[PDB]
């Protein structure tokens, strides 16, 4: 029943376009100047949209932005003359969301992350003193504005703490609101508790209430009744400075039991009085009151591109209104038109900053369709309005029972981000208030009603019901089998009779995410290794020829249709034109449909986004049938790895501690080879001496290194470039003909491949070049990488490894039929890591290879039997043995083990080993770095850091301690001074090494001199001294800076 | 307060301050070493006891000048027990009035900020506070530690650079 | 061989009573060696010589 | 900086081949010592003979260096 | 033998700051005062003349080149120009010279004002709030009670109170004479100049004698500060700044990528702008409130320069982020001490993924050729120059760049015997850095010996290591003699072995030496010695776990044995053959041993023979 997987990102933009921008335009529409003579009305319900310029593909290839233009009709009304100059004004450029849920900003694909924040409303909490009783406080939190904290003292006093200022008894606030004693006495249920505060703090009247409120809020100024009134109105009553939100109003009504309309979004007297009454009742233990949990998913909300955009648009609109008022009052003549009144610079700037430089808009993860899919379904606890890494603690990063079926308990990062970024579960969805829901089937008298439609439910809703998991087994029709059934009641796990179960989860994978739903035999894995496998499945690399798993899980065809890279026919007809770049299908009786396929493009992570056709010319095709496939899909479904022969046994030390020993077939059969495309860029600028020219007249170079340039100084498409090869030839006019200097762009050390695209952008061609540049040349270089020593290989169950040896296939162990193995894995890593599921897949994959079959096993498959996975695997292996005819395939004494021989000597190993077909992946990432001497930092004169600029390795203080514990003094002193920042000792050491002499003694490193200068610059007379040798002499200050 | 209890008991049961301080510090040191070792061995980890003894002696080697006599030690100052003992000895050797003191337990951060070199302390924590105090006192640093020959760039006085 | 150098190193570390002092002596010796040889690697020759002198 | 110390040495070597007076003339006419190129007339006064004599020495030295012998390493420095 | 012995830090006097920044010219003009808040010219990209990057104060922008271009080339050394008065020298002096800024009104050093101990407050014996109010122009202070009756020395006066005092003092009948009040840091400077340290010390000592409790502690702290000032011979009013130092321009670089500028430039510009405006206001006799507000602004600007956000609001930049002031440079994990002095990025270092090399020795590591040819480039160049026909460094470098076959031979004969240090990123103990001998290997990954993995806590699933190469002879000797991996056997924390075989080695040894009743082909056969048993196993005559007998003479430790001989048989002679569970000893009557047969497994024979061969050889 899986709906659209990337729908949290669409619904929020469809909502923004439909009623998110309108609400914000109308909220600021009537702009009036101070004289009240001119008025600007923004008829924001009629904003039209201009068709996007360029195209999606054109924006991508031009390195531009995919956007539209917004035009709202406006009417400037003269308050007297009454002349109304109706017009349509340009408001801004709105980047548009593509069909895949993403945006194209500056020619790069970006995704707006979803932020999990605390929902607006009122939250009660009880705090316990070291020796005192329980004291209760309440926090009222709006969508946007100031917070209202209430607190109960140890003596029974009620305090309010506007903002972060000092407290003030609640009587001041209630009287300042314009409430007499009788109404606040009647609304409260236990009035004597508040009467104690009234007596202790004195009954304030409205005038003195506002005086004291102004005095406490803004000390040092003479109090003024009007001053206070205005302060309160601006603080909690101003529609443009306090917004509860729709969710805030909903939560307030639900918690406090009010009935206020949904349209009012500011605090009202009723609200504060109710909140106070609830606090009093909670203090007195009335019965219908309860403190709040802030980690509950019923008190937490999800914001997506629509809300975050709305807020940015609101800020821009405030700035625009300020500019409009300024450029409206100044005018002494009504010669202004609405076109000349609005300035779209602040709104354009706000939207651009949000989409390009915010920390909620993120560079897309695009290694494969799975990473792309889970990047759009990600929930973050960090950002402008959430948490910070140093403030997030143990409580926030844990699994709250209310995550069941809404947030995956497995898929997270490892490290500083553990528990702060999560993934939406498989069936979960977000409703229009911002709370995550999840579907259930209704159960009537122990019968699961799959005929009726799934009933979705939020975290707070499913707290009073007894909900059964999705792995409960039912008989024919729907009755639940068994006598005891696990249920969840009030965030607890219990067991009940199957006549008292209210709801049942839709699927057994309803609790996990999509990446974790792709791991077969998951219930035989530890949770940590499941986390590793789910994380590593999104780092796999699309291979040269992908291949489906044999023991897939059933969600592969659905995990690939959302990335928008697989083409399916919507039409039940015939195929008339097939090509490497075009497919055409003619409807049985109808029009022709034509599709263009992307070819060897480049992703954010330098992988390849190819697209290939599957069908042949003149082929009968049905609707919904796969027509073309992506770079990580085979025929409809995800394909991230390859199926290879694996045996579990140790080699001669090559399996030691997670290392992997593979065969040479994975290299020459082009298994686990991939295409990676990189981009290089060169800029022609204009220096004060002169401009920079792209030409082949490069100094100090011979014609043997200008072979592949295109008589314009730029390399040619289809040329093989090795390291140090010139890509674009550039000359700078240096100042000291024989005047030009060479700074042509070259391939970095360790890079090679073919040149596939050389795009050129100059201001003449109508391109948006940078401010000071006169030509931007971009070159794309593609290469094919094979598996090699040092690469990371992985499985779906968390078993990672680094390849340490590639053996010729006549050295690898072989089977009783002569087939050498492909990979040998250490079994020492299986039982201590508890990822037994890998030992099941192999075996089932073995059967699948022998039976020419593909198995779709779903996780948690043991609801049908006592040991379902083992029985299915054994039966499948026996069936494969009977069909093939070879008895060595399967043995009854050792089911999963068969005999394996030694390729080096021909002798069989002492005991049979476990062999099978395993689905292994090749992980991304270029890490080898070395340095002798290179660039240095500006202030400290220490070597720079970074692979791309010949950077050095940092010798931290832990390494200094390690060298101090060894007794090393000369290694430490050479590392600290001569090799880092002894500005004169570096050259002397290098010259001594080159000449072959001894390295001289070092001096004072430059960072010490920098520190002494900075300390002197702090008005400190710190200095270095040389002690006097004889008696009647003064110590002499030593000049280091000489 | 265990240190204070031991000091109060020993300053009577024995009667001399120096030995009372020694015994109180010894008992507290043994308690600290045993507690740390027990915590480590609860998880099944073994370290030698010298490694913990060095740290405990860096934490329990100071004294607060309760009331100075003819000494240049003003009350409120933290000084090493050995230095105080030697000063008191030479002071009553000439026949002056000795000083009183109370042993103290410092901690791992409070003892690192009481070093005699401001460069080591300023590079550890609270740089501005240490630097302000050093500027006010007119302190001088003679570079006799590993972190200060490391900062300036000299041979550390340990290992092959010992002499 | 490498093993030979390792045994000679261990031999010199003992009977010296100060690993630092004997590392300093090896450094000095190797320095003089290369100096009066520029006119095998210095540290290696130094260790060989010092081992052969320990009889 | 190491292709700077190296270079001067190579130049100095080929300079040694020239006659003492010749090399002195060259060093002074290019400022190899002081970084300052000197005229004819400063060497006309500082050296023994006057102007129009140093020009002959400069040409008779360069002609010696221009031969493929005694100077061919520096050809790669260009 | 060493240039300097001790580092001394003291309170900076304005004379010292001026000395730091004031340098005289041959013309007689003295320079060193930054007067204009100008950094560089927009068109010529050349520093201004009296700004934050001036060449007449800090030094020439280009070494051996004058600002106006009158003098160029090294030839002109020590020649201060005449047209613009710039010293034709090396540009390096731009990172050593300081220059100063003279203030129109004195300010307070925020460190001595806002600290955990407030030294200004402690010396003045005033609460910190009063001192701050006086400094920031919120209250007056009675610098002299004069003749008034209700006015006390160092008493805070509000604006209304001061107006009332003014009315009293300007009354025609007032005998009131000699009353003085002050506001700002100038008042603090006057109060600090009033303190006579000797008398304050004597009074405090006398009061401390007759005191106890918190009063004694506070007087003790005051006395400690006063005695520190007496010993240092420093005047306490030096805590109020009259001039401030300017950091050298190269320590606040303004480089061009756009121009990237340090936050110190903006803070200094604020200070200079406010100081110039204050001077103008004092020159035109501005209204007193405006002048006082400008003085407050100058104090705040100097505060933000010394330590941004310590006292008042935080000065944000173009984006809403705090500007990094002088205090933020020397503190924190990103401060100078912890980022550049106690730990540095070093040259001759590499980093790569580690794989397991099972055939390496414990004192060896596998270094890829790509890393090695870059780490050992100077050594390769030297050996190409010396032992081959390479003429110059450029030819050797181009030969290396073109990857000549001779390069690899030279590198291979260079790195032999040259120890290299390997480190893992978390260095928890001294075994996290260990020395090995490089072996050139083909690949991109470092081959690590499996026996050193527990010392580094490294596994081959993506871990990376850093490689450093010692340069000097002393460094190589220390690496070989102290840090070599073959010498790190025992754990320095517990004394226990740390190079013990683990994982597959333990499993293999266990399997070899275990007992397997299922497979015992050839059990019971006798063998002459360990070599005979091993040869019999090698052929296949005897199974790996068979119970055989071997004639071994030596110490035998057999688990599951019995100290009591199982069977004792005396033959028809003085010879008894005691048969234990795992032994058979023939002993002469009242005599010594004649033979010993050990009942063992050929796997155990192989294990013990391997140990014995390793020890004997
Ligand atoms: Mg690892
Ligand atoms: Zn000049």
């Amino acid at each position: 029943h899986l709906p659209d997987l990337v729908a949290i990102q669409r619904n929020s933009f469809r909502w923004f376009l439909e009623e998110g921008l309108i609400e914000e335009l109308e909220s600021f529409s009537p702009i009036t100047d101070y004289t009240g003579k001119l008025e600007l009305h923004f008829l924001g319900k009629q904003y039209k949209l201009k068709r996007p310029k360029y195209d999606v593909d054109e924006a991508k290839r031009r390195d531009g932005t995919y956007s539209v233009q917004m035009y709202v009709p406006t009417r400037l009304i003269n308050k007297e003359t009454g002349e109304i100059k109706e017009q349509e004004v340009f408001i801004g450029d709105l980047p548009l969301m593509t069909d895949r849920g993403t945006f194209i900003i500056n020619g790069a694909e970006r995704v707006i992350v979803n932020q999990i924040v605390r929902s607006p409303g009122v939250y009660y909490k009880s705090e316990r003193d070291k020796n005192g009783r329980l004291t209760h406080n309440a926090s009222l939190i709006p969508n946007r504005g100031a917070w209202l904290k209430f607190e109960t003292d140890k003596n029974g006093l009620v305090w309010v703490r506007i903002d972060k200022t000092r407290k003030l008894s609640a009587q001041v606030l209630l009287k300042a609101l314009g409430l007499s004693d009788n109404e606040i006495y009647d609304k409260l249920r236990h009035p004597e508790y508040y009467q104690k505060t009234i007596d202790k703090e004195g009954q304030f009247s409205e005038d003195e209430a506002l005086m004291e409120l102004y005095r406490k809020l803004r000390p040092g100024e003479p109090p003024t009744v009007s001053g206070g009134q205005q302060l309160l109105e601006s603080r909690f009553f101003d529609p443009k400075r306090y917004d509860l939100g729709r969710v805030g109003r909903y939560k307030l009504n639900k918690k406090l039991g009010l009935n206020v309309a949904d349209t009012v979004r500011t605090l009202t007297s009723e609200d504060i009085l109710a909140a106070i009454d609830y606090l009093i009742n909670l203090e007195l233990d009335l019965g219908g009151c309860e403190v709040d949990d802030i980690d509950h998913l019923g008190n937490r909300r999800v914001r997506s591109v629509g809300e975050l955009l709305q807020n940015q648009v609101r800020v821009g609109l405030n700035r625009l209104e300020r500019i409009i008022r300024e450029r409206m009052t100044v005018s002494d003549s009504d010669s202004l038109s609405p076109a000349s009144l609005v300035n779209p610079k602040p709104l354009v700037a706000a939207i651009k900053e949000f989409f390009g430089s915010s920390q909620l808009s993120q560079f897309m993860d695009q290694t494969n369709p799975l990473a792309e899919l889970t990047h759009k379904r990600r929930l973050s606890a960090l950002g402008p309005g959430g948490l910070t890494r140093e403030r997030a603690g143990f409580a926030v990063r844990d699994i709250h029972p209310s995550h069941y079926g809404r947030i995956c308990p497995i898929e997270t990062p490892e490290g500083p981000n553990a528990g702060l970024i999560g993934s939406l579960a498989t069936h979960a969805r977000v409703n229009d208030y911002g709370f995550i829901e999840t579907p259930f089937w209704r159960v009537e008298e122990g019968r699961v009603r799959k005929d009726l439609a799934p009933v979705y439910m939020t975290a707070d809703q499913e707290d009073d019901l007894r909900v059964a998991p999705g792995d409960v087994a039912t008989d024919d029709a729907g009755y639940i089998l068994g006598t005891t059934i696990p249920v969840r009641y009030r965030q607890d796990f219990t067991t009940t009779t199957p006549e008292r179960v209210d709801y049942v989860a839709l699927s057994p994978v309803q609790i996990i995410s999509v990446a974790t739903s792709l791991i077969p035999f998951l219930e035989h894995d530890d949770a940590n290794r499941a986390l590793m496998g789910s994380n590593m499945q999104r780092q796999a690399v699309p291979l040269l020829r992908p291949e489906r798993p044999l023991v897939g899980t059933g969600l592969e065809p659905q995990a690939a249709r959302d990335s928008g890279m697989v083409i399916t026919s919507p039409v039940d007809g015939t195929i008339s034109y097939v090509d490497a770049t075009h497919i055409e299908v003619t409807a049985d009786t109808g029009e022709k449909y034509g599709y263009a396929l992307q070819k060897y493009q480049r992703s954010n992570q330098d992988t390849c986004l190819n697209q290939r056709p599957i069908v042949f010319e003149g082929d009968r095709v049905q609707r919904g049938q796969v027509i073309a496939d992506g770079s990580a899909t085979e025929k409809g479904e995800l394909a991230l790895g390859q199926n290879i022969l694996v045996a579990y046994m140790p080699w001669e030390g090559y399996n030691y501690e997670d290392a992997i020993l593979i065969s040479e077939r994975l290299v020459y059969d082009d298994v686990y080879t991939s295409i990676h495309i990189e981009k290089f860029e060169i800029e022609a600028r204009q220096t004060k001496l002169g401009p920079e020219e792209i030409t082949r007249e490069i100094p100090n170079v011979g014609e043997d290194a200008l072979r592949q340039l295109d008589e314009n100084g730029i390399i040619r498409v289809g040329a093989w470039v090795e390291s140090g090869d010139i890509l674009v030839g550039k000359v700078t006019p240096k100042g000291e003909a024989r005047d030009v200097r060479d700074n042509s762009l070259r391939v970095p050390n360790g890079e090679k491949g073919r040149v596939v695209d050389v795009r050129l952008f100059t201001r003449e061609q109508g391109d948006e070049l940078p401010p000071g540049a006169n030509m931007v040349v971009r070159v794309y270089v593609a290469q094919k990488r094979k598996i090699q020593v040092g690469d990371k290989m992985a499985g779906r169950h968390g078993n990672k490894g680094i390849i340490s040896r590639i053996l010729p296939c006549e050295d690898m162990p072989y089977l009783p039929d002569g087939t050498p193995l492909d990979i040998v894995l250490n079994p020492l890593g299986v039982p201590s890591r508890m990822n037994v599921g890998q030992v099941f897949e192999c075996m089932l994959g073995w059967a699948g290879q022998l039976l020419d079959a593909r198995f779709k096993v779903t996780p948690f498959d043991e609801m049908y039997g006592a040991e379902a996975s083992r029985l299915t695997v054994n039966a499948k292996l026996s069936e494969a043995r009977e069909q093939t005819g070879q008895p060595w395939v399967f043995s009854d004494d050792e089911p999963g083990k068969i005999q394996v021989y030694d390729g080096r000597t021909g002798e069989p190993f002492d005991r049979p080993v476990t062999v099978g077909r395993a689905y292994m992946l090749k992980l991304v990432h270029d890490k080898i770095h070395a340095r002798s001497t290179g660039p240095y930092s500006l202030v400290t004169q220490q070597p720079l850091g970074g692979k791309a600029q010949q950077g050095g390795q940092r010798f931290g203080e832990m390494e200094v301690w390690a060298l101090e514990a060894y007794g090393a003094a000369y290694i430490l002193q050479e590392l600290l001074t001569v090799k880092s920042d002894d500005m004169q000792g570096r050259n002397e050491a290098l010259n001594a090494i080159v000449k072959g002499k001894a390295i001289p003694r070092p001096g004072t490193p430059e960072s010490f001199k920098v520190l002494m200068r900075e300390l002197q610059s702090l008005c400190l007379d710190i200095a270095v001294y040389k002690a006097s040798t004889e008696d009647y002499e003064e110590d002499k200050e030593v000049d280091l800076m000489a | 307060d265990l240190l204070e209890i031991y000091y109060d008991y020993f300053r009577e049961q024995l009667g001399e301050d120096y030995e009372a301080a020694l015994e109180s510090l010894r008992r507290v040191q043994a308690l600290l070493v045993n507690e740390v070792q027990s915590v480590y061995q609860s998880q099944g980890i073994d370290i030698s006891d010298k490694h913990i003894e060095v740290i405990v002696r860096q934490m329990t080697s100071k004294v607060r000048i309760d009331d100075g006599g003819d000494t240049i030690m003003l009350p409120g100052e933290l000084h090493e027990l050995r230095e105080v003992y030697n000063s008191n000895n030479t002071m009553a050797l000439t026949g002056m009035a000795p000083a009183q003191f109370t042993p103290v337990l410092l901690g791992i951060t409070k003892a690192s900020l009481n070093t005699n070199s401001f460069i080591s302390a300023a590079s550890f924590q609270e740089t501005t506070r240490v630097l302000t105090e050093a500027a006010i006192e007119g302190k001088s640093d003679w570079l006799r530690g590993l972190k200060e020959n490391v900062i300036i760039g000299r041979l550390i006085p340990a290992g092959t650079g010992f002499k | 061989d490498s093993q030979d150098l390792l045994f000679k190193a261990e031999s010199l570390i003992v009977n010296s009573t100060n690993r630092y002092h004997v590392t300093l002596q090896i450094a000095r010796r190797a320095k003089q060696a290369r100096y009066e040889e520029m006119e095998i690697k210095p540290v290696l020759r130094a260790i060989l010589e010092m081992s052969d002198e320990l009889n | 900086e190491v292709a700077k110390n190296l270079l001067r040495e190579d130049l100095e070597g080929v300079l040694s081949t020239l006659s003492p007076r010749e090399r002195d003339v060259l060093r002074l006419r290019y400022g190899l010592d002081d970084g300052r190129m000197k005229t004819l007339e400063e060497i006309g006064q500082l050296f023994n003979v006057t102007r129009e004599r140093i020009r002959q020495i400069e040409a008779k030295a360069l002609r010696k260096l221009r031969h493929p012998n005694r100077n061919s390493i520096l050809k790669e420095y260009i | 033998e060493q240039r300097f012995d001790y580092v001394k830090i003291a309170l900076a006097s304005p004379e010292r700051i001026r000395q730091w920044g004031e340098r005289t010219l041959p013309n007689g003009q003295v320079v060193g005062e930054v007067t204009k808040p100008e950094t560089i010219n927009y068109r010529t990209l050349k520093p201004e003349m009296d700004g934050l990057f001036c060449e007449k104060i800090f030094g020439p922008a280009k070494d051996w080149e004058c600002h106006c271009g009158k003098y160029k080339r090294v030839r002109h050394r020590g020649i201060v120009c005449e047209r613009c008065g710039v010293e034709v020298t090396e540009s390096r002096v731009r990172r050593h010279r300081m220059g100063f800024i003279k203030l129109a009104a004195p300010v307070a050093h925020v460190w001595y004002l806002k600290g955990i101990p407030s030294y200004i407050a402690i010396l003045l014996d005033m609460p910190l709030r009063d001192v701050e109010q006086i400094v920031y122009f919120n209250s007056y202070v009675v610098l002299n009670p004069g003749n008034h009756s209700e006015l006390q020395y160092k008493q805070l006066l509000n604006e209304d109170q001061w107006m009332e005092i003014e009315d009293q003092i300007y009354a025609e009948e007032s005998d009131l004479e000699g009353i003085e009040v002050g506001i700002g840091a100038e008042a603090l400077q006057q109060l600090l100049q009033d303190l006579n340290l000797n008398e304050e010390s004597e009074k405090l000592r006398q009061e401390i004698a007759e005191s106890k409790g918190q009063k004694r502690a506070k007087l003790i702290k005051r006395l400690r500060v006063i005695d520190n000032f007496i010993g240092t011979e420093s005047r306490p009013e030096w805590m109020v700044l009259n001039v401030i130092p300017v950091i050298p321009p190269d320590l606040r670089p303004m480089v061009q990528l756009r121009f990237a500028t340090s936050d110190l430039n903006d803070l200094y510009r604020r200070v200079i702008n406010r100081n110039n405006r204050l001077a103008r206001l004092q020159e035109i006799l501005a209204p007193e409130i405006i002048v006082r507000n400008e003085k407050r602004m100058l104090q705040e600007a100097v505060d933000a320069l010394i330590d941004n956000g310590r006292r008042g609001r935080t000065v944000v930049g173009a984006n809403n982020r705090p500007l990094k002031s002088l205090s933020d440079i020397i503190e924190g994990k990103q401060g100078r001490f912890r980022q550049n002095l106690l730990g540095k990025r070093v040259d001759y270092s590499g980093r790569s993924v580690i794989v397991v090399g099972p055939n390496l020795k414990i004192h060896q590591c596998g270094l890829p050729r790509e890393m090695a040819i870059e780490l050992f480039q100077p050594f390769v160049i030297h050996r190409l120059i010396k032992n081959h026909s390479i003429n110059n460094i450029k030819q050797a470098k181009k030969l290396i760049q073109k990857n000549d076959p001779l390069i690899w031979d030279v590198l291979e004969e260079v790195i032999e015997g040259h120890p290299v240090m390997l480190n893992r990123a978390p260095t928890l103990h001294r075994l996290g850095i260990q020395a090995f001998e490089p072996i050139l290997v083909e690949g991109r990954a470092i081959q690590l010996h499996p026996l050193v993995c527990p010392a580094f806590n490294a596994d081959f699933d993506g871990d990376q290591m850093a490689v450093h190469v010692p340069l000097s002879i002393e460094a190589q000797a220390e690496a070989r003699m102290l840090m070599l991996a073959s010498g790190n056997i025992l754990s320095p924390a517990t004394g226990q072995p740390i190079v013990t075989p683990s994982q597959d080695m333990v499993l293999g040894c266990y399997y070899l030496t275990a007992e397997n009743p299922g497979a015992q082909k050839g059990a019971g056969r006798y063998f002459a010695n360990l070599e005979d048993a091993i040869r019999a196993f090698e052929q296949g005559s005897v199974d790996l776990h068979a119970w055989v007998w071997v004639r071994f003479d030596g110490e035998v430790e057999s688990e599951g044995e019995s100290d009591e001989p199982e069977s004792v048989v005396a033959a028809d002679d003085g010879t008894v053959t005691k048969t234990y569970r795992f032994r058979r000893i023939r002993e002469t009557e009242d005599g010594q041993r004649l033979s010993q047969y050990v009942k063992t497994t050929p796997g155990r024979i192989l294990f013990n023979n391997t140990v014995q061969t390793a020890l004997i050889h």
